């Protein structure tokens, strides 16, 4: 019923974000939901005189035909003061990554129940477009704490703390973390009583006051973790060891003990690409050396809260993605490859806008925050499809990658 | 009395930190004076304003102007610094309806509401910003002040909060009246609708009836204003549309501003005149600060706006929007990285055409440029129609195939099919995934020396085939190129070539078949004629076979 007070960060002012074509479906879909949503004093009409806005649009979550409506307040987010509750910062769960399985549950509806601080509503403001801009825009404001808005898990911490403390002290194992409108859940109790245990946890939640009925199932146990591998083979043309020697240099700036000297030697000569080569015992055994060597994990590598999360994406071809997340550049921190028959066997951007949904969910598990992505796509291509797909109530930030990576293959 | 309900008002804020306006109100005549006295107390006796004490420090300069020695004079209160000092606003007033996503409407009654716009009270607490003074005569006597009632003309403020107040008012009116529509345009309100005239004039005095509501009458307007309605740059008709009559300037001396004004004119109407070219013409300016340079049109100006003129010869049209049949949009290449689009819904009878300009850089490729028109045409009928259109594109469903399912980056392109109308986008070379066998195997390499700009280019290969050719005012770049286009040169119609260079191998990865440096264009030329192209790439000084750095290092 009271409100905790918020503002920006000293010397910013609001968002003031273009909103972005919406087909009809979804403008009909958001009409219908900001409707029902003002009946109820969630949000409320506003003038002119409010000059902030935030992009929204709207999804369809894991296999449900009901469409959700989803803010884009990554502006707002971080225009808005860094949230420093009673918390802390709680020290991200570093066992979470370790439990058998994780279930994702949606419970930003709870947020809901909670005001905002009346000074800063003018900041949440929104616009449902009208097709070809025939009628103004649809203004609204939030009254309470909005899905997507860094302070809603925050100021809404010390209400979900109390109405989860019994199932806590009655499952002392079960890891539970929360990121924005999620709230992960692992242990290592195989479905049966995990999914009871959500379940319990469901009317656990309904009770305590508060689409909850779905679940998102992942096993951070049984994740694509990635060595780098040499070929094995009998009989290596000119054209095997000149790739062998490239990816060997490249690796050499991972890990310095790699050597190539005795490789290379082999191609002393303008030779056919297609020639046989036979390998020399000098050349074998630095082919041996450098294979122990990639057996050892990198060296010194450390994740820093501080510093941002990059993550950069390869296709592959064939439907299969490559993925590293890393700080710094060559101390990878999680790498991966991917490759499914989900609804986009046809389609490049639906697949790539996939992957960075599981990368960013892999990387909310891991270390409690999203990456920065390097998408192999341009700009123009992506932002006019991405959000077709998206499924997620969180948006990370991404950039573009407009010339060929050169170690595209290495990867894969 | 009849009970009138009130327009609410809309709190007003100056920016944060700021203050009211303090402007020096000028020296004016006796006769201006009397001239402004009279207009404000009429203004006066009407609501609009009100004499303000001596409190108030605040002021805006106010003037005379006359109509063109008419009868009449004006008061023109300048808030040009009241407007620096006001707070934001949210200009809803912004991306106009575009004619083509319009329906059609067989009634169109024109509503007067100059009248209205005062019926909107000032926020009460900002009032005294607005304040300001006539000065007296022979300024023997202190000014009289006055500050405003009502949303003044020239004010920052006034657009939003009028837009917004009226369509407060009319939304109820709307929503219930789901077959008819209202578009706010100056001191009009344009309602439409496609019922019987008879139904339609019903409908309108129910609008009068509702606006009574609120005070607001409008005089019995079957305006002075009947189709065709002039309106943003168009020609709105009962079941068509078109851009106001494009008129191209003769001329035997154009300036930079005649060609620029003559770009805009053909932008305009490109949206509704098919095949419309602005590249040449654009092009001749690229480095005009200078508006008076009288420059010469190169004889491809010439062509292009001879077949400007042509097109802008028949008088054309564009149909309104019906949500009932299907939205198809065609595409065609026009050379030199343009791209002309008809969006229709009936063949022969376009809604609206276009046009789509490659992107500014080195290399290029037509199916990236007809992605691109892709992505921009989805785009904008979004937002004029709420949907993606069927595509008809160019380009064999096979080379699309391929051209994805290869390309390094993830593409995509809206459900489309092809049609068949020359010329064709098409790839021109495919490189090889795997070394050929029985190709000759070339090892290229060059090298420049950074001072004296001499370097070298050259190749030896399995079969002992060699080259080597000096060159002048040359870099590393330039030279490895030169290096893999020698070997293109040199060799049969399947060649496997290796290089160092990671600069050339980006180059040849992003898949051009077309560049702004001659040297890549000739090399794209031979990668053309050739038959089977094997690209391999090795790290430099290494000791890697072949990768003859020293024939080049000299
Ligand atoms: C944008 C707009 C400008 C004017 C006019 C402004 C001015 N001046 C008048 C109206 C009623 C509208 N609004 C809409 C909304 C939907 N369909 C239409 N179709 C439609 C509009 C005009 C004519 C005509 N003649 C025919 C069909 N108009």
């Amino acid at each position: 019923i009271e409100t905790v007070p918020v503002k920006l960060k000293p010397g910013m002012d609001g968002p003031k974000v273009k909103q972005w074509p919406l087909t009809e479906e979804k403008i009909k879909a958001l009409v219908e939901i900001c409707t029902e949503m003002e009946k109820e004093g969630k949000i409320s009409k506003i003038g002119p005189e409010n000059p902030y806005n935030t992009p929204v649009f709207a999804i369809k979550k894991k296999d449900s035909t009901k469409w959700r409506k989803l803010v884009d307040f990554r502006e707002l987010n971080k225009r808005t003061q860094d949230f420093w509750e009673v918390q802390l910062g709680i020290p991200h769960p570093a066992g979470l990554k370790k439990k058998k399985s994780v279930t994702v549950l949606d419970v930003g509806d709870a947020y809901f129940s909670v005001p905002l601080d009346e000074d800063f509503r003018k900041y949440t403001a929104f616009t449902i477009p009208s097709i070809n801009n025939e009628t103004p825009g649809i203004r609204y404001q939030y009254n309470v704490l909005p899905q997507g808005w860094k302070g809603s898990p925050a100021i809404f911490q010390s209400s979900m703390t109390k109405i989860l403390e019994p199932f806590k002290k009655q499952n002392p194992d079960i890891v539970i973390y929360q990121y924005m409108d999620d709230l992960y859940v692992g242990s290592d109790l195989e479905i049966g009583q995990h999914r009871t245990k959500i379940e319990e946890l469901r009317q656990h939640l309904l009770r305590w006051g508060l689409f909850l009925w779905m679940g998102y199932e992942l096993h951070p146990d049984k994740w694509t973790v990635q060595p780098i591998v040499l070929p094995e083979k009998d009989s290596w043309t000119v054209n095997d060891i000149q790739k062998l020697v490239g990816k060997l240099n490249w690796a050499s700036q991972i890990y310095p003990g790699i050597k190539v000297r005795q490789l290379s030697k082999l191609l002393r000569g303008t030779k056919a690409l297609t020639e046989v080569i036979p390998l020399t015992e000098e050349a074998e055994l630095e082919l041996a050396e450098n294979r122990e060597i990639l057996k050892e994990p990198v060296h010194g590598v450390y994740y820093d809260p501080s510093k941002d999360l990059i993550a950069e994406i390869q296709k592959q071809g064939q439907g299969q993605w490559t993925y590293q997340i890393y700080q710094e550049p060559f101390k990878n921190l999680k790498t991966g490859k991917y490759a499914r028959m989900r609804g986009a066997h046809t389609n490049d951007v639906k697949q790539l806008t996939e992957a960075v949904q599981k990368i960013t969910t892999e990387s909310i598990v891991i270390w409690g925050k999203t990456p920065k992505f390097k998408l192999p796509i341009q700009k123009e291509t992506w932002e006019t499809w991405w959000t077709e797909y998206w499924q997620a109530t969180w948006i990370p930030e991404w950039e573009f990658v407009n010339t060929p990576p050169l170690v595209k293959l290495w990867y894969q | 009395m009849v009970p009138i309900s009130p327009i609410e008002t809309v709190p007003v804020k100056l920016k944060p930190g700021m203050d009211g306006p303090k402007v020096k109100q000028w020296p004016l005549t006796e006769e201006k004076i009397k001239a402004l006295v009279e207009i404000c107390t009429e203004m006066e006796k009407e609501g609009k304003i009100s004499k303000i004490g001596p409190e108030n420090p605040y002021n805006t300069p106010v003037f005379a102007i006359k109509k063109k020695d008419s009868t009449k004079w004006r008061k023109l209160v300048d808030f040009r610094e009241l407007n620096k000092r006001t707070q934001d606003f949210w200009e809803v007033q912004l991306g106009i309806p575009h004619p083509a996503g319009l329906k059609k409407n067989k009634s169109v009654t024109v509503l007067d509401v100059g009248d209205a716009y005062f019926s909107v009270p000032l926020d009460e607490d900002f009032r005294k910003y607005t304040a300001f003074t006539i000065p007296s005569i022979n300024n023997e006597t202190p000014g009289i002040r006055y500050q405003y009632n009502v949303l003044p003309q020239g004010w920052k403020g006034s657009p939003a909060i009028f837009q917004s107040s009226m369509t407060k008012i009319l939304e109820p009116f709307a929503a219930q009246n789901p077959d008819i529509v209202i578009c706010q345009y100056m001191d009009d309100l344009y309602v439409g609708s496609d019922l019987e005239i008879g139904q339609h004039r019903t409908k309108i005095e129910e609008l009068r009836q509702h606006l009574l509501r609120w005070g607001l009458t409008t005089p019995d307007k079957k305006h002075q204003k009947e189709p065709p309605f002039l309106w943003m740059g168009y020609e709105l008709h009962p079941d068509k549309w078109t851009v106001q009559p494009i008129v191209l300037p003769e001329k035997d001396s154009w300036t930079v501003n005649d060609i620029q004004k003559l770009v805009g004119k053909l932008n305009w109407a490109s949206q509704i005149y098919p095949g419309i070219k602005v590249r040449q013409l654009s092009k001749l300016l690229r480095g005009t600060k200078a508006l008076t340079e009288v420059i010469p049109l190169t004889e491809e100006a010439e062509l292009e706006l001879a077949e400007n003129r042509e097109i802008l010869k028949e008088p054309v049209h564009g149909v309104y929007y019906d949500p009932s049949k299907d939205l198809i949009a065609e595409i065609q290449k026009q050379g030199q990285g343009q791209w002309t689009y008809q969006i229709y819904q009936e063949p022969f009878k376009n809604l609206k055409t276009g046009k789509y300009a490659r992107m500014r850089g080195a290399h290029t490729n037509d199916v990236k440029q007809l992605t691109e028109a892709v992505q921009k045409i989805t785009t904008e009928s979004i937002v004029i129609w709420g949907k993606t259109p069927k595509f008809k594109l160019p380009i064999q469903k096979e080379t699309w195939e391929t051209w994805w399912t290869e390309y390094w980056q993830a593409t995509w392109i809206p459900e489309w099919e092809f049609v068949n109308t020359p010329p064709l986008v098409k790839l021109w070379y495919q490189l090889e995934k795997e070394p050929i066998v029985g190709a000759e195997t070339f090892y290229v390499d060059g090298a420049a020396n950074r001072e004296t700009k001499l370097g070298k280019a050259g190749y030896v290969t399995n079969k002992g085939r060699q080259k080597v050719v000096p060159l002048t005012n040359t870099t590393n770049q330039k030279t490895e190129l030169q290096a893999i286009y020698l070997a293109l040169q040199d060799s049969g119609l399947e060649v496997n070539i290796v290089t160092d260079s990671q600069y050339a191998l980006g180059i040849i990865q992003a898949q051009p078949d077309k560049s702004e440096s001659e040297l890549v264009n000739q090399i794209i030329e031979q990668l053309i004629k050739k038959e089977k192209v094997y690209l391999a790439w090795v790290p430099a000084h290494k000791g890697i076979g072949g990768n003859e750095q020293v024939d080049k290092l000299v």
